[PDB]
RNA sequence: AGAACCUUACCUGGUCUUGACAUCCACGGAAGUUUUCAGAGAUGAGAAUGUGCCUUCGGGAACCGUGAGACAGGUGCUGCAUGGCUGUCGUCAGCUCGUGUUGUGAAAUGUUGGGUUAAGUCCCGCAACGAGCGCAACCCUUAUCCUUUGUUGCCAGCGGUCCGGCCGGGAACUCAAAGGAGACUGCCAGUGAUAAACUGGAGGAAGGUGGGGAUGACGUCAAGUCAUCAUGGCCCUUACGACCAGGGCUACACACGUGCUACAAUGGCGCAUACAAAGAGAAGCGACCUCGCGAGAGCAAGCGGACCUCAUAAAGUGCGUCGUAGUCCGGAUUGGAGUCUGCAACUCGACUCCAUGAAGUCGGAAUCGCUAGUAAUCGUGGAUCAGAAUGCCACGGUGAAUACGU
């Protein structure tokens, strides 16, 4: 679709993903960057996506690897 | 206030140049920066000197800057006392070997910028604009100048409401392309407001 | 060889500069075919006249780039001397190349 | 010596030549039927040769570039009339009436500010 | 014209030679179909303000972020103010 | 057209037949300023007309068009706070001008296949009259004579 | 003349308070190019090397850290305080000053009339005589010829030919940009107070301000712009400043404007084929070549540019098919799968591939523009810009209808 070869992610969040495997998972990680895609190693973990108010607790799942983190947090409040 | 600017309209018809230099599109952008940058400092140092107008050029990795003035003595000074420090900083801003010329402007009342700067400088003195404008009028046909007119706009005599109250004598053909028209805009720095001084001068037909 | 090419902005500037280079060359030397006029590239710009709105009125701008090509056919050691440094440059970019 | 004439029509410039020989048409090293001129402006190349005694009088070599189909055809139309200088300005006296020697001053109009192309002022909302 | 955002330009422009330009030779031949190792894209933790097309290109005199021309290097208003006072050689009223 | 009075500029004749009447005809049919596609329809219509009817080329469309020539038309006044229609005799320049228009406009309303065929159908029924142009030719005719008062 | 960060001001958070930016005082440190760890980042805390052009020793100029007040900063407020700039009435033909005269005076006259012009244009008349702004003219471009010049442009007469202006050559010609001629109601005819002017004719490429642009009077709307800039005053100042990250400016039960694309057989689709102009291009435009259906990718000439690149213009035209249908019309929406620019494409892109194929079959009252190379229609280029045009600016192709009249 986009991004050509290799899924682009940020460095700081990659360390956070490897921290959840090595040191072990604890709580939902609060991250400001929405640029990084989800990977297979992120399945099972908990993260939280910022979008102009507070980090929304989004859970990672098998088929969510294809889509981005920022898709699961809508920014614009309606209703 | 919708009018074509007398200098710009007459550039193609009857002016020599305000910039005689040539340059190529690649270095043109940074070249035009240095032309206004030198004039920004040059107008400061030639504020009391009463500079009429100056013409920049860059003859093959050099820079001339032909400077005119009402007062040549203040600009030139004793030998090369005043000119050496001017030419030094012009080479530093331009970043190239800098020359310099001098040109005595006979009859300073015939230039637009000199009369505009003379009338607008009297506004800081706090004198009557009717007389200050009339002092330029009183000697119009006396020495040269087949026509001349002076306009002011906004904040007249420290008034609350803003009027124009322009004035004209002689023959000032603003749309005759062949007609020689000298013009320059100037502004006041008074604590009661900012009055803009516009002066159109007519020398001759051809 | 002596393949000259210049560029000037004003409608008549080079015409006197490229005139004086001819009678400098042809008098002392020989041949000198003369100044070829060449196509004038005109870079036209258009921008908005007022700082706010008023797009229906715009002032059109243009910059004409006038070329010339002398091409002296006689490269004698006599004519190359007493020719260079008579350009009396008024800005115009002198270039000598193929 | 050759009998030359220029002519042009809306930025389309031709170069006509006339001689005493045969009436084969040669345009840009190509024939008249092979110069694609089938629809209106088919015989506007031979419009100045309408009212003349010809049968098969003259060689003609012509060469036009610039503009389109009809502009190039009118360049040939006006070009052949200039090439009639073999008969000097004697035959022009009748040709003046036809208006083929008349060069068309109508040129495409420049695009103007606040206009779609040279005239059309873009519509405004109600009053 | 808001001297802070004009000072932010001086930072943004001056970073382009240090972090990128010379060291932005990385990602050119490196991020290409060769031989992969993903450590090359982990060099993108650099400050980012050096980016080759990050400047708005504000006008050199005032600092308007609109109507900028690459030729003159100035905004349309400061083009017209200057143009009517000459200064650009060959510039006059355009008509044809 | 208040002060200035025009010189009424003349168009060039038809390139095949030489008729200056058909030079205006092709231009009525001409949409998008395409003379090449316009005439291709005109000739294809005129060839099918003279072949079917068995008459000559030039007088087929001329006698056809002569049937659809309007006798008189009306003009709206608006003078004394009311609409008055005043009948007037259409001149030979405007007579065939409206004729060529109402032939092309009638053929435009048809739901037939080609433009050459649908235009030729209206040209075919011009001599003996059942079509839409020959109905359209005398529309104001009923409104006229009633307005004979205003003259 | 272009909101994915940036821009960007606004919001939610995290931070800084003589500050991001400028002058001055004191004081230590060359600047700076090296790297590590933590944080989203702003950033604080270490380990490197370096310590450079003047110094009777208090120091210098660049730059950096610290502290102190004067300040710096403000896209904050007032376009009912302004400079500058501009829309509009309007490219409408007007609007004024001198003396002189008329009236007690505001004013009038001039500039009231009769003709005429695009026009306060000109003529005659006149209680005014003159001048000035404006109009006109002078400018640019285009229609034609002459002269100057002949490469990268151009190819007619000649031979040489790989049929390519390609290579001698030839300087004609087109083309190209410098300077001239040429269009003045003047030559002629008629009308007109015998003047201005008008109508027609001749010549001419161009006849009655040739066509178009530029060119916008005195002033009006307290019109717009304190947000480009400049600036009076006011107000906030460990915040309405400043820095960073993410968000918004792209929202969606609604209404209107300005556009593109359609509803098709003057047409759709596929094959073959002919003819432009104006541009842009070195942090660039990219041949040719290879790869991929394609967006493009890799390899990789030439050209700072009449050379080389973007660039294979489309309508049109020659055959075939479709034959009046929600269709081979129409392209929306959505799905799967790609490319490109860039730290970065989910919010929020361009473009490509496969598939899906809403509405819509000429549209209500009413309403917009245009007098000829115009309307209409079909393509191309540029500015902005890393990357996003149906907008905007610029260019050419084909090319009409109707003007009785106010």
């Amino acid at each position: 679709r986009s991004l050509k070869k290799g899924p682009f992610i940020d460095l700081h969040l990659l360390k956070k993903v490897e921290k959840a495997v090595e040191s072990g998972d604890k709580k939902p990680l609060r991250t400001w960057s929405r640029r990084s895609t989800i990977f297979p190693n992120m399945i099972g973990l908990t993260i939280a996506v910022h979008n102009g108010r507070q980090h929304v607790p989004v859970f990672v799942t098998d088929e969510m690897v294809g889509h981005k983190l920022g898709e699961f947090a809508p920014t614009r409040t309606y209703r | 206030g919708q009018k074509v600017h007398p200098n710009g309209i007459r550039l193609g018809i009857v002016k020599p140049w305000n910039s005689t230099w040539f340059a190529n599109t690649k270095e043109f952008a940074d070249n035009l920066d240095s032309d206004f940058k030198v004039r920004q400092y040059l107008t400061k140092e030639l504020a009391k000197a009463s500079v009429s107008r100056i013409v920049i050029e860059r003859p093959a990795k050099s820079i001339r800057v032909t400077i005119h003035t009402a007062r040549p003595g203040i600009v030139i000074g004793k030998k090369g006392e005043d000119v050496e420090k001017l030419r030094k900083v012009v080479a530093d801003i331009a970043g190239v070997p800098a020359q310099i010329n001098i040109a005595e402007v006979r009859k300073p009342e015939l230039d637009a910028k000199l009369v505009a700067d003379s009338i607008t400088s009297q506004l800081e003195r706090r004198v009557m604009f009717r007389r200050a404008m009339k002092r330029a009028v009183q000697n119009a046909m006396r020495l040269g100048a087949k026509g001349i007119k002076v306009e002011v706009s906004g904040r007249l005599g420290g008034a609350e409401i803003a009027r124009t109250e322009w004035y004209r004598e002689g023959r000032v053909p603003l749309h005759t392309l062949r007609a020689d028209i000298d013009y320059n805009t100037s502004e006041a720095h008074t604590t009661y407001g900012v009055i803009g001084v516009k002066v159109w001068i007519f020398k001759g037909e051809i | 060889r002596i393949r000259i090419r210049l560029k000037a902005f004003d409608h008549r500037l080079i015409d006197q500069a490229t005139a004086e280079i001819v009678e400098t060359a042809k008098r002392t030397g020989a041949q000198v075919r003369g100044p070829i006029p060449l196509p004038t590239r005109k870079e036209r710009f258009t921008v908005l006249i007022s700082p706010h709105v008023n797009k229906d009125a715009r002032d059109q701008y243009e910059i004409r780039t006038h070329l010339r090509l002398v091409d002296i056919v006689e490269p004698t050691e006599k004519t190359v001397d007493a020719l260079m440094r008579l350009d009396l440059a008024a800005g115009v970019d002198v270039q000598i190349s193929l | 010596n050759q009998y030359y004439g220029t002519g042009r029509r809306k930025s389309s410039a031709a170069r006509v030549f006339i001689k005493p020989g045969n009436g084969k048409i040669v345009i840009n090293q190509r024939s008249l039927e092979q110069y694609f001129g089938r629809e209106t402006a088919r015989m506007v190349v031979r419009q100045p040769l309408e009212l003349v005694d010809m049968v098969e009088k003259l060689d003609l070599y012509i060469t036009v570039k610039g503009g389109g189909i009809s502009g190039q055809a009118g360049a040939i139309r006006h070009g052949i009339t200039r090439a009639l200088m073999e008969y000097d300005e004697s035959l022009r006296s009748e040709l003046r009436k036809a208006g083929f020697v008349t060069r068309d001053a109508r040129q495409v109009e420049r695009k103007k500010v606040g206009l779609r192309k040279a005239r059309r002022r873009p519509q405004f909302s109600k009053r | 014209a808001k001297q802070s955002m004009k000072a932010r330009e001086v930072k943004r422009v001056a970073l382009a030679d240090k972090y990128f330009a010379k060291r932005a030779e990385l990602k050119a031949i490196i991020s290409d179909v060769n031989a992969r190792w993903n450590a090359v894209l982990k060099l993108q933790t650099l400050p980012r303000d050096s980016s080759p097309s990050r400047q708005r290109n504000r006008c050199r005199q005032t600092g308007r972020p609109h109507g900028f021309l690459r030729k003159f290097g100035l905004s349309r208003i400061k083009v017209r103010e200057a143009a009517m006072r000459g200064e650009i050689p060959g510039l006059k009223k355009a008509s044809w | 057209p208040r002060r200035r009075v025009i010189g009424q500029r003349k168009i060039l004749p038809d390139p095949k037949f030489g008729s200056e009447l058909l030079a205006k005809f092709v231009n009525i049919l001409m949409v998008d300023g395409k003379k090449s596609t316009a005439e291709s329809i005109v000739y294809s219509a005129l060839e099918t007309l003279a072949q079917r009817s068995g008459k000559s080329e030039l007088e087929a469309f001329e006698v056809a068009l002569e049937n659809v020539r309007p006798t008189v038309e009306v003009k709206s006044r608006r003078v004394g706070g009311s609409t008055y229609q005043v009948p007037v005799e259409v001149r030979p320049v405007r007579r065939n001008a409206l004729a060529m228009r109402w032939i092309v406009e009638a053929a435009r309303k048809r739901g037939d296949k080609s433009m050459a065929l649908r235009l030729a159908n209206e040209l075919s029924d011009a001599a003996e009259n059942k079509g839409t142009a020959v109905k359209k030719r005398e529309d104001v005719h009923r409104m006229a004579e009633a307005n004979k008062a205003f003259a």
